[PDB]
């Protein structure tokens, strides 16, 4: 315990940040699928970036969550001041991976190390 | 502002969780209609453009309700 | 066999050691793509030169994909090509009857020759691919023609799949290309104004990854599916949608099919690969059948991709500067036709 | 080289210098191939006598930091005696 | 204000360089240069490599200067290991090092010129540099990224026609300086493009780190070969050619004089080399010579410790930084007591100089860019590392 | 006629290359300077044209007048350059 | 002699012998192997000579020559300067660095190969790949343009 | 020692000769006549070109070129798998395995060298006890495919095989030196 | 064995009582190595202070940031171990300050101290991810624009876990998780006996 603060006194306060950001994303996916020409539907970009801030939903504590929307906030930068082309977005996507099941008895049938 | 509150609740009625039979302009999504903190984010942002009217975070959070949100769209 | 080892990309092994001897085309660019990425052994047998097939060569990982010269008319050459390979997929065919090669050729006696000695090497499956609705007795040749290699094959090589795909939608397809280059043409002539003939495209790599699946699963063998698509369009629909992404207007004239069957025949005369034919017309304007057959996408495991979703990809291309930041929203959906 | 004189004039005046005589080009003035075989020095420490490693090996005979300040009247001192201004070139001072 | 990116194919781009312009009309208000495009990886590889086969690695950092920067490991891990090269190795270090100066200055100046628009000074001196690497491949078996100057001393004695040709090159090479001096020192046309471009003050220049022939170009008087003399260069004579305002002009006669006394510190180095042994004599830092680990057995088992595993060097850490011809370039190399390093920092200089371009590059047009990145003397790869 | 032969020969021959050419094989960037010079150029290319016919006003048999009148024009229109140097025109 | 299969053989001999005689090289200039082709452009093995174009922008180039780590920051645009250069086009893998890893194979900023990203046509080996061995692979690429027989394949397709 | 380029020691006071040679300097290019006088010169020395296929550019006996496994003149491979060749390579390139030959020797049933992984060092020619492994003359071996640059055994023996007389005249020359 | 002149471990020893006794506040620990270097240690609440001394005070003018670098001992609990490298043209003589930080315990920026910081403490947070407030403009320098991860952090593995190939269905190029042909062969190199004291 006994931490010191990076940005954000408590997760309250932080998760001030996290709505910002938020907020700016959504506002920025449609001109990215724009100025990038990508081929994707803003509603399911709009989606990719609820899933990203979620899945880091858990975080409990206040000093990595400020650190994630400093990264975050960085990434918006790549990509609304674009320095971040094509490529570089649509790998968020994961568009060309195979997806890999995680049923027990899938993974079995394939790989010796699940 | 019964027009507003139908531009309002017209917002609220495009959102898609949003469901239009629990809402009513007593409805608390974030409480009732089960809406999840980020969405409550994304309704404001709507009615931002719905009204061209921006809303600073610290009062948006306070916008719960669609009533509330006519309130603050009020003023 | 080759126990499959790895963990599902590139440099992985999965054991399908795989001729595929019309490789170059817009559908077997994909099937190699899937085949390759999934680690497989594929053998391309090839006969344009070398600089043609570079395309290929990125996709599957060194000494993954080994390149074969074959000459149709010489049967050693098929020979050797399946001599090591234990899986063979057909995808010889052609729109335009070349000096050197009929419809037959292309489709009934090259594809035969192929799976008869890949009989003869052992190999455990073969797949042939032939046009969807290909009745032995439809009007264009092609089709016909099709058909009547789907029943030989069976009897030179028995229990050999046959994926009988309609026709493709995908960038560097014609289905989706051909009609929105008729903006080169003032007016867009559209037999019967393009009523009347119902068609159900199907994007490309939903057909290669439903043909590679094929590839690894037994449940087919002998089995004649069909991959088809998530949605049927009336010619109508289809032909604005497209000049609609295209963005460029949309004049549908109707055109006495008599008479055009005659501007199929005039381009076809053109030496350097016709772009219209008067077999494709027919084929244009056949009614896209019925799905009531051994399903093919998602019976094969790959849910259809409809054809709004990757139309714009396909189609930017053709736009004008004006119109290359427009967006798929922007634009309006076609209306399907369950009729 | 091989220039007819009047090719070699023209070029030492249109250059401005006599680039005749440092031809950038090499004729039999390079090092002949095959220069004798070599007889290389063998060094110190092959010496079969009083060459005790112990007495040569600087390798871990050094220690650790030394710590000064450790956390577990009087002058000024400087990191070391300021510098000494450089002085110029005697041979070409200037350009 | 019109953003515009210096792409890397672009030849002014050196290769990688993605330099975001804002045009405010064809002045340029600012630059936000892209790096990154060649990052290797160079120092999390190093730490997986023993010492030895980490000094390829440092052939490749900034490619156009290589024996002076294996110069930099080599003194650097001899320091960790208190040993000293013998003193034929050491001349020999400090003639390949200005062989190299010579080599990255015939690079910096004539492909700056090459950037500006004049195209014949390359040719003529590009010939110069292969009579040069000639020189490396004759010592080393490679044209350039020889790997010659070992941790500890070099690694294989000069053949024996080699300083009779370094003379002949050197003999005749202040020509071919003062050819392209001519074409390219007086022409209206390089001052008006070079002069009262990129200023940097004094200043300004150590607080940015600058550090190099941009440091000296302002008039500050450092060079890390007579401040702290590395090597012998404490034995050799030369004059650091400073210069006086800063424009890219007073850079490039700077580089041009480097060049000329270079010249006089291989004249030196070639009349007084010693005989001598050219790597310390310690089978446990450099590797036993091929007779003695065919004959001996205490030699064979140090030849098979050393290449296999490799010198452990005593726990501790060093910045040793010496003169590279592009400017300071140094290793921080931390050693715990194992045979591989822990972590090398390459300072490179460069990563400074390319910082320096937004400031330098200020009230500029986007011609004088081209100029301000070729005065830099910029290789990305010691940038990137 | 003599010359129209010749210049539809010359539009025949690049025309006829581009078409080989092309059948064989088978937002916001202004500164006021640019305008400035375009606009100068045109006040320098009206003056060249009452400048042109000076070779046949040349026999002139005024031959004063001729002079007088040209000095003055350019003249006249160099001090507009003066002006153009002297503000901030011509500094880019 | 006379046969259509005579005149489609000494035609595409000269579509050949045009594309092999003037190849403009287009160098992305990663690294330091681009040195050792500066080198080549350079007065002792002048690339000229052979019709080889010192500096050409993209769209104008007919080979690609990848001298240099290919990392996975340049990988993306590599492959847009391949996209963008025209159709008659080859690829010239200069080093160990861009012909698969080479030192930074394992790293993970570096492509293993330019192959993965643009097709290549000749692999030239060697750190800094000699001079006249990039001089020796610009000539097999002339070897591999003669040999092409494209008319031929047109004439009995 | 210090010197000054560009610092202009004194100011001298124009003297209308001073000027006329000036002016005269901005107004007839008296400088740019000069440096076009330089290249005039050089368009009348020898090309230093050298006919790349007919002549080739010299390297010396300690060129690293391309690599090869030398065999004892009897006709026994060199190598006997000590595998520390594989140990200092730099790049990881080396693979070696072994197994005791039937004759009871001990040799390598596989020996890879990546060449597209080597970056030439040159280290491998210095590692090997018996010299087995050298670094070969030959620099033109570029290759249309990937596969053929990875060098099996039997490539690099044959290599060595080619080349045996060169290396052993190249070794020749510089073993004293090593 | 090199030669070593104890003139300096003198000076430099003295300097180091000098800069302490001017910094107690921060210095934690001031050593001269073996090597005649001297590298004062500080708690990281002084990265401003102490700098901004060596800097500007005239018994100790260290105007140039000749590297901001930071070793990573991952037994360590403050991960990071930033290091600043310091020369005095006035003086000729360098010194190192260094200081530690943890993953989420983010240091000072001495942009202001030295500019020269600017870029390298940007390479920093990529390679480490240590975070400088204050900082102008803290962004990715060496990485790709989507790298997730800090590269030179002793926990990365080297090869990473992505790389980037052209797939032609998409015409893009894609990441796709590693798949090594030959994976790195990890040789043990460390020898089981020791050689010296130390
Ligand atoms: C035109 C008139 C002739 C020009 C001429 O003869 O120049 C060379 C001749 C000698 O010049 P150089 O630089 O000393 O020649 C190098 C060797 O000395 C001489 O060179 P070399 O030792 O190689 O001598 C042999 C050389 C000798 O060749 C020649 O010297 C005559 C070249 C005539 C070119 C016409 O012959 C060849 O090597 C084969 C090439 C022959 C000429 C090829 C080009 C012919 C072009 C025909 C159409 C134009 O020029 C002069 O005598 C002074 C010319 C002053 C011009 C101002
Ligand atoms: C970057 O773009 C490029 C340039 O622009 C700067 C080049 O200049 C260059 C350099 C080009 C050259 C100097 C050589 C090109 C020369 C030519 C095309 C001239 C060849 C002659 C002809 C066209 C034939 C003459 C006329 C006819 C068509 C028929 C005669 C009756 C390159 C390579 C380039 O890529
Ligand atoms: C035979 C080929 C002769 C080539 C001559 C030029 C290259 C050799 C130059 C050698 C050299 O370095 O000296 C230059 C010399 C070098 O002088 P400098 O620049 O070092 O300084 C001397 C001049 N002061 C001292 C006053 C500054 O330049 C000159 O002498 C002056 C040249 C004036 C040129 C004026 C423009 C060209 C002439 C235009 C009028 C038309 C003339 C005829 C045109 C053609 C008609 C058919
Ligand atoms: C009564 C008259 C008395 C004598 C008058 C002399 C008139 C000279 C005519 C030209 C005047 C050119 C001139 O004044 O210089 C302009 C420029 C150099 O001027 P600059 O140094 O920039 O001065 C800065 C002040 N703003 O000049 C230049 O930039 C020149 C740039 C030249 C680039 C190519 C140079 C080629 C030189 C060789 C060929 C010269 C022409 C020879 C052939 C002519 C036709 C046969
Ligand atoms: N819309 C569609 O694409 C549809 C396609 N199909 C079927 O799928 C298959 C693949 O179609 P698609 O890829 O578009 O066809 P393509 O026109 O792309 O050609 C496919 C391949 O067949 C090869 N080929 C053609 N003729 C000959 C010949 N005489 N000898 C040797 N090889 C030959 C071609 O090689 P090369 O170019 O080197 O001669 C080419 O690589 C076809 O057979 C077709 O019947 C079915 C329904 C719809
Ligand atoms: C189309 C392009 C896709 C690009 C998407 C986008 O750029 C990537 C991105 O989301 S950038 C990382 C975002 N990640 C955060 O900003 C941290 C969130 N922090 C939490 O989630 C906490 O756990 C909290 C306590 C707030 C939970 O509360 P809550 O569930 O959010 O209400
Ligand atoms: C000397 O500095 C540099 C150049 O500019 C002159 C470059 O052109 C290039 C690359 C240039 C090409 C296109 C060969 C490199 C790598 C370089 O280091
Ligand atoms: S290959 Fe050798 S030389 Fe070419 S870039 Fe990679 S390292 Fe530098
Ligand atoms: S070192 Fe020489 S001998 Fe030992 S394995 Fe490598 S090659 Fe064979």
């Amino acid at each position: 315990t006994s931490v010191k603060p990076i940005f954000s006194r408590d997760l309250n306060e932080a998760k001030r940040r996290v709505r910002e950001l938020y907020r700016a994303w959504y506002r920025e996916v449609p001109n990215t699928v724009h100025l990038m020409q990508l081929d994707i539907t803003v509603k399911q970009g709009r989606d990719k970036v609820r899933e990203m801030f979620m899945k880091n939903a858990h975080v409990t504590d206040p000093r990595v969550v400020d650190l994630l929307v400093i990264k975050g906030k960085m990434e918006l930068q790549e990509t609304i001041k674009v320095w971040k082309q094509r490529t570089h977005v649509m790998r968020f996507f994961h568009e060309t991976e195979t997806p890999r099941p995680k049923d027990f008895l899938s993974k079995f049938y394939m790989g010796h190390d699940p | 502002l019964d027009g507003i509150k139908d531009r309002v609740l017209y917002v609220l009625k495009l959102y898609d969780k949003i469901d239009p039979e629990k809402l009513s302009v007593n409805s608390h999504f974030m409480k009732d209609l089960g809406l999840d903190s980020l969405d409550q984010v994304e309704i404001i942002m709507a009615m931002e453009d719905e009204f061209g009217f921006e809303i600073p975070d610290i009062d948006a959070e306070k916008l719960m309700c669609p009533q509330e949100i006519v309130d603050y769209i009020a003023d | 066999a080759v126990i499959p080892h790895g963990k599902g990309g590139r440099s992985s092994v999965s054991g399908v050691v795989a001729t595929v001897f019309g490789a170059t085309g817009f559908l077997g660019r994909y099937v190699v793509n899937h085949l390759g990425r999934m680690g497989s052994q594929v053998i391309i047998p090839y006969r344009c030169d070398v600089y043609d097939i570079m395309h290929l060569r990125l996709m599957g990982d060194l000494g993954q994909l080994t390149f074969l010269e074959w000459d149709a008319r010489d049967k050693d050459s098929i020979r050797k090509a399946v001599q090591h390979s234990n899986v063979v997929i057909n995808l010889i065919g052609r729109e335009w009857e070349t000096r050197n090669f009929d419809f037959e050729d292309v489709f009934v006696n090259i594809p035969r020759a192929i799976a008869q000695a890949s009989k003869e090497a052992g190999v455990e499956r073969f797949i042939h691919v032939s046009h969807l609705n290909a009745s032995m007795k439809s009007s264009s040749k092609s089709l016909r023609s099709k058909a009547v290699g789907e029943k030989e094959v069976r009897s030179v090589f028995p229990e050999a799949i046959i994926i009988r795909p309609s026709d493709i939608f995908g960038r560097e397809d014609r289905f989706l290309n051909h009609f929105a280059n008729y903006r080169w043409f003032l007016a867009v002539p559209l037999v019967s104004l393009g009523f009347k003939t119902v068609k159900q495209p199907v994007y490309v790599a939903d057909v290669s990854k439903g043909i590679v699946n094929a590839t690894k699963d037994p449940d087919a063998v002998g089995k004649t599916f069909a991959f088809t698509g998530p949605n049927r369009y009336l010619l109508f629909h289809l032909v604005k949608y497209i000049f609609g992404m295209t963005h460029r207007t949309f004049i549908p004239y109707p055109l006495p099919l008599f008479v055009y069957s005659w501007i199929g025949k005039l381009f076809g005369l053109s030496p350097f690969e016709p772009w219209t034919t008067k077999d494709k017309v027919e084929r244009i304007h056949i009614s896209d059948v019925m799905p009531t057959d051994l399903p093919g996408l998602e019976d094969l495991g790959v849910q259809p991709t409809p054809l709004e979703l990757k139309s714009i990809e396909v189609l930017r291309r053709h736009r004008t500067y004006r119109w290359l930041s427009s967006e798929i929203e922007e634009t309006k959906p076609a209306k399907t036709v369950n009729y | 080289a091989s220039a007819t004189r009047v090719i070699q004039k023209l070029r030492n005046w249109a250059s401005g210098q006599d680039l005749q005589a440092k031809l950038q080009l090499r004729y039999q003035e390079i090092a002949k191939r095959t220069q004798p075989p070599p007889k290389l020095p063998v060094g110190p420490s092959h010496k079969l006598s009083n060459n005790y490693y112990c007495t040569r090996d600087g390798r871990r005979e050094v220690v650790p930091p030394s710590i000064i300040m450790s956390s577990q009247e009087k002058k000024a001192v400087t990191p070391a005696p300021p510098m000494k201004r450089w002085e110029l070139s005697k041979d070409q001072p200037y350009l | 204000n019109m953003t515009l990116n210096f792409g890397p194919q672009h030849p002014a781009a050196h290769g990688v360089l993605r330099l975001v312009l804002e045009l405010s009309g064809e002045m340029v208000r600012k630059c936000d240069p892209h790096i990154g495009l060649l990052h290797r990886g160079t120092e999390k590889l190093i730490e997986y490599k023993t010492y030895l086969q980490a000094l390829p690695y440092f052939d490749r950092l900034d490619y156009v200067s290589m024996m002076c920067n294996e110069q930099a490991y080599s003194i650097a891990v001899e320091k960790l290991l208190n040993i000293q090269p013998p003193p034929r190795a050491q001349w020999i270090r400090v003639l390949f090092g200005e062989i190299t100066r010579i080599l990255n200055h015939i690079m910096a100046v004539t492909t700056h010129a090459l950037d500006i628009g004049a195209m014949t000074p390359f040719f003529w001196m590009f010939e110069e540099r292969e009579k040069m690497f000639e020189f490396y491949e004759r010592v080393s078996g490679a044209r350039m990224h020889a790997a010659y100057i070992r941790p500890g001393g070099v690694h294989q004695d000069l053949p024996l026609g080699l300083l009779d040709d370094i003379y002949e090159f050197s003999k005749n090479f202040s020509l071919r300086i003062d050819e392209v001096e001519e074409m390219l020192t007086n022409n209206r046309i390089w001052r008006n493009r070079t002069v009262d471009i990129g200023v940097v003050t004094a200043e300004d220049a150590l607080n940015y780190g600058f550090s190099g022939v941009m440091l000296r170009g302002s008039g500050i008087q450092w060079d890390l070969r007579k401040t702290q003399p590395y090597d012998v260069y404490d034995q050799v004579e030369f004059d650091v050619p400073i210069g006086s305002r800063g424009d890219c002009y007073d850079r490039y006669l700077c580089r041009v004089e480097e060049m000329r006394q270079s010249l006089r510190i291989i004249e030196q180095c070639l009349n007084k080399m010693p005989p001598g042994e050219i790597k310390v004599d310690d089978a446990k830092v450099s590797p036993p010579k091929r007779a003695e680990m065919k004959t001996s057995m205490e030699s064979l088992i140090h030849h098979f410790k050393l290449y296999t595993e490799g010198y452990q060097v005593p726990p501790g850490a060093t910045y040793t930084a010496i003169e590279a011809p592009k400017g300071e370039f140094g290793v921080y190399l931390v050693s715990d007591g194992s045979s591989r390093p822990y972590r090398c920092k390459i300072k490179a200089p460069g990563f400074a100089h390319l910082a320096g371009l937004d400031k330098m590059s200020k009230g500029h047009m986007l011609a004088d860019v081209v100029a301000i990145i070729g005065t830099q003397d910029i290789v990305f790869g010691e940038i990137d590392r | 006629m003599n010359l129209y032969t010749v210049i539809f020969i010359n539009i025949l021959l690049s025309l006829t290359l581009i078409l080989v050419a092309f059948w064989l094989p088978q937002r916001l960037p202004f500164s006021m300077k640019f305008f400035l010079v375009a606009i100068t150029f045109l006040l320098f290319d009206l003056e060249i044209a009452l400048l042109l016919p000076l070779p046949w006003a040349i026999q002139t048999i005024k031959t004063s007048t001729m002079m007088i009148m040209a000095f003055i024009l350019v003249t006249i229109l160099s001090l507009g350059l003066a002006y153009e140097w002297t503000q901030k025109g011509l500094e880019w | 002699r006379s046969r259509a299969e005579y005149v489609v053989t000494k035609l595409d001999d000269l579509i050949n012998w045009a594309r092999r005689s003037s190849l403009w090289p287009m160098t992305f200039g990663l690294a330091c192997c681009a040195v050792e082709m500066m080198h080549m452009a350079a007065p002792r093995y002048d690339m000229d000579r052979f019709g080889v174009v010192f500096r050409a922008s993209p769209r104008q180039a007919d080979v690609m020559i990848v001298a240099g780590t290919l990392t996975n920051k340049m990988a993306p645009a590599l492959r847009k300067v391949y996209d963008q250069m025209p159709e008659p086009r080859y690829v010239v893998s200069m080093g160990s660095c861009a012909n698969g890893g080479g030192y930074y194979h394992y790293s993970y900023s570096v492509v293993r190969g330019c192959d993965r990203i643009v097709p290549v046509d000749i692999y030239v080996p060697g750190c800094p790949p000699t001079a006249e061995a990039l001089l020796y692979g610009i000539l097999q690429l002339q070897r591999k343009i003669k040999r092409e027989q494209k008319l031929k394949i047109w004439y009995r397709r | 020692t210090y010197k000054y380029v560009n610092k202009k020691e004194q100011e001298s006071e124009v003297d209308m000769k001073s000027a006329t040679d000036n002016a005269a300097r901005i107004l007839m290019w008296t400088e740019l006549i000069r440096g076009l006088g330089m290249t005039l010169s050089y368009l009348f020395r020898e090309p230093a070109t050298i006919n790349y296929p007919f002549e080739k550019g010299p390297l010396s006996p300690r060129f690293r070129g391309e690599h090869a496994l030398r065999r004892y003149p009897s006709g026994e491979e060199r190598c006997i798998a000590c595998k520390l060749c594989e140990a200092i390579c730099p790049a990881q390139a080396i693979t070696i395995e072994a197994e005791p030959r039937a004759d009871g020797s001990r040799r390598t049933t596989r020996y890879d060298i990546d060449m597209t992984k080597c970056i030439y060092c040159g280290f491998c020619q210095e590692a090997c006890p018996v010299d087995a492994i050298v670094e070969g003359p030959n620099f033109e071996f570029s290759t249309e495919t990937h596969e053929e640059l990875l060098y099996n055994k039997e490539k690099l023996l044959n290599n060595g095989d080619k080349w045996e007389a060169e290396i052993a005249a190249n070794i020749q020359a510089d073993y004293l030196y090593r | 064995v090199r030669p070593r002149s104890d003139v300096t471990h003198k000076q430099l020893s003295a300097f180091g009582e000098y800069v302490a006794e001017i910094l107690p506040k921060y210095v934690q620990q001031v050593q001269v190595s073996c090597l005649d270097e001297l590298e004062i240690c500080i708690h990281p609440d002084g990265v401003i202070p102490t700098l901004t001394f060596l800097r500007d005070h005239t018994n100790a003018q260290f105007k140039s940031l000749a590297d901001l670098t930071a070793v990573d001992v991952p037994t360590r609990q403050n991960r990071f171990e930033i290091v600043y490298n310091l020369l005095s043209l006035r003086f000729n003589s360098r010194i190192r300050v260094k200081t530690y930080a943890d993953e989420l315990t983010p240091i000072d920026s001495i942009v202001s101290v030295h500019i020269a910081a600017n870029w390298y403490e940007r390479e920093v947070w990529d390679m480490f991810g240590v975070f400088f407030f204050n900082h102008p403009d803290l962004r990715r320098i060496l990485t790709d624009y989507g790298f997730e991860g800090h590269p030179f952090r002793k926990d990365f593995p080297l090869t990473g876990y992505v790389e980037l190939r052209y797939d032609d269905e998409v015409k893009r190029v894609v990441a796709e998780p590693v798949e090594l042909a030959q994976e790195f062969r990890k040789f043990d190199l460390n020898s089981p006996w020791e050689a010296f004291p130390a």
